[PDB]
């Protein structure tokens, strides 16, 4: 008989005896040793001294310690957080012209659109400690923790190609701004009436539906809730970056007279199959194609944008 | 209450649904109308991406409201 280990944080510890006459599953539960799912293995020797890393049936202090850590969660996201973790380690951030990337791998191209995106906007952090920890972590040259969370928070697979927008959004729905940003919109119903709604922090700094500053700031129209038409346009807008999301839109990106943007994502390919991303940015006056571990440096794309992120806001409707 | 969702056709379909419904129980309606997986599907409201944990009421969704359904990409 041996006697291990038992942790979901890496800081509360419980110890734990199991016989060898059946397996962890059937003793303790799905645990993780070394980065390794031992969990239909016999207790040997070597883990007779150090410690496990439990998935499923934890206590009622774990799963309180578990909220605290990595906020509400699935039922089954400690055990693909471990496998994720596991799967990702080979993976590896280069140094792409003075700017780090993803190198692909495993389809992960989508996953170095988010994270090159993510390294773009200023002034965030996160309410989760766990997720606030791997982010750090990941600023200073490891980011094995930090890509293992936003995959088992999006729910992505392993070598699953996945979406690019989705994923950011996801993410950047568990983030808030280090800073303030307004959103002023005012609603208008020629019956209901005029009513201002207004939006503060991150959710004023992101919008999923148009791609240029333009169309956002054009007034917009649908159903009010009495059954006729309402309107809706912007009349104030501070943030420290704009974040505009939408279907892949095939535009004629030229550098002469560089636009408003600062960078853009790429959607290659047709979109009812498997494409491929691509993370571009405007470094002096020309474009910068980042595909996952690559750097060209070309003038001119005709391509399929999808995120397009823009400088900081100052807007009034006069 | 009733809410609409522009499909990725360019029509809109009407669903009859409550504040309670979470966003997966809305893209199963979708589903059995438009024949969209729920795996596939990105629901859109007023710009914000709508996590599929919450519920309508969660994301200020009352009566008359418009959603849009965007197709999950593969990269
Ligand atoms: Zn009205």
């Amino acid at each position: 008989t041996i006697e291990v280990l038992v942790t979901v944080d890496g800081v509360n510890f419980r110890t734990v005896v199991l016989n060898n006459k059946n397996t962890y599953r059937s003793q303790l539960g799905c645990v993780f040793f070394n980065g390794a799912d031992i969990s239909d293995t016999i207790p040997d020797e070597k883990q007779n001294g150090h410690s496990l890393y439990l998935a499923d049936n934890l206590t009622a202090d774990e799963t309180k310690a578990l909220k605290e850590l990595y906020g509400p969660v699935d039922p089954t996201f400690l055990h693909r957080f471990y496998s994720l973790k596991a799967a990702v380690h080979g993976w590896k951030m280069v140094v792409c012209d003075k700017v780090r990337s993803l190198k692909l791998s495993d389809n992960n191209c989508y996953l170095n659109a988010v994270i090159m995106t993510l390294d773009l906007l200023k002034d965030i952090k996160f309410v989760i400690p766990a997720l606030q920890h791997a982010f750090m972590k990941h600023k200073g040259g490891d980011s094995t923790d930090f890509i293992a969370l936003i995959m088992a928070y999006g729910n992505c697979t392993f070598g699953a190609p996945d979406d690019a927008s989705r994923l950011l959004h996801t993410v950047l729905a568990k983030a808030e701004l280090c800073c303030s940003a307004r959103m002023v919109w005012r609603e208008w119903c020629n019956v209901c009436g005029i009513k201002d709604v207004v939006l503060q922090g991150l959710k004023a700094c992101c919008y999923v539906g148009v791609q240029t500053v333009e169309d956002l700031r054009a007034r917009m129209t649908y159903v009010c809730q009495c059954g006729g038409e309402r309107h809706r346009q912007l009349v104030e807008h501070t943030t420290p970056w704009l974040l505009l999301s939408g279907t892949p839109n095939e535009k004629l990106v030229t550098t002469s007279t560089a636009p408003d943007f600062v960078a853009f994502n790429v959607f290659q390919g047709i979109e009812t199959a498997v494409g491929h991303y691509v993370h571009a940015r405007l470094k002096g006056g020309l474009i910068l194609k980042f595909d996952s571990g690559t750097v060209s440096k070309t003038s001119d794309w005709k391509c399929k944008v999808t995120d397009v992120l823009f400088p900081g806001q100052k807007y009034s409707s006069d | 209450m009733q809410i609409f969702v522009k499909t990725l056709t360019g029509k809109t379909i009407t669903l009859e649904v409550e504040p309670s419904d979470t966003i997966e129980n809305v893209k199963a309606k979708i589903q059995d109308k438009e024949g969209i997986p729920p795996d596939q599907q990105r629901l859109i409201f007023a710009g914000k991406q709508l996590e599929d944990g919450r519920t309508l009421s969660d994301y200020n969704i009352q009566k008359e409201s418009t959603l849009h359904l965007v197709l999950r990409l593969r990269g």
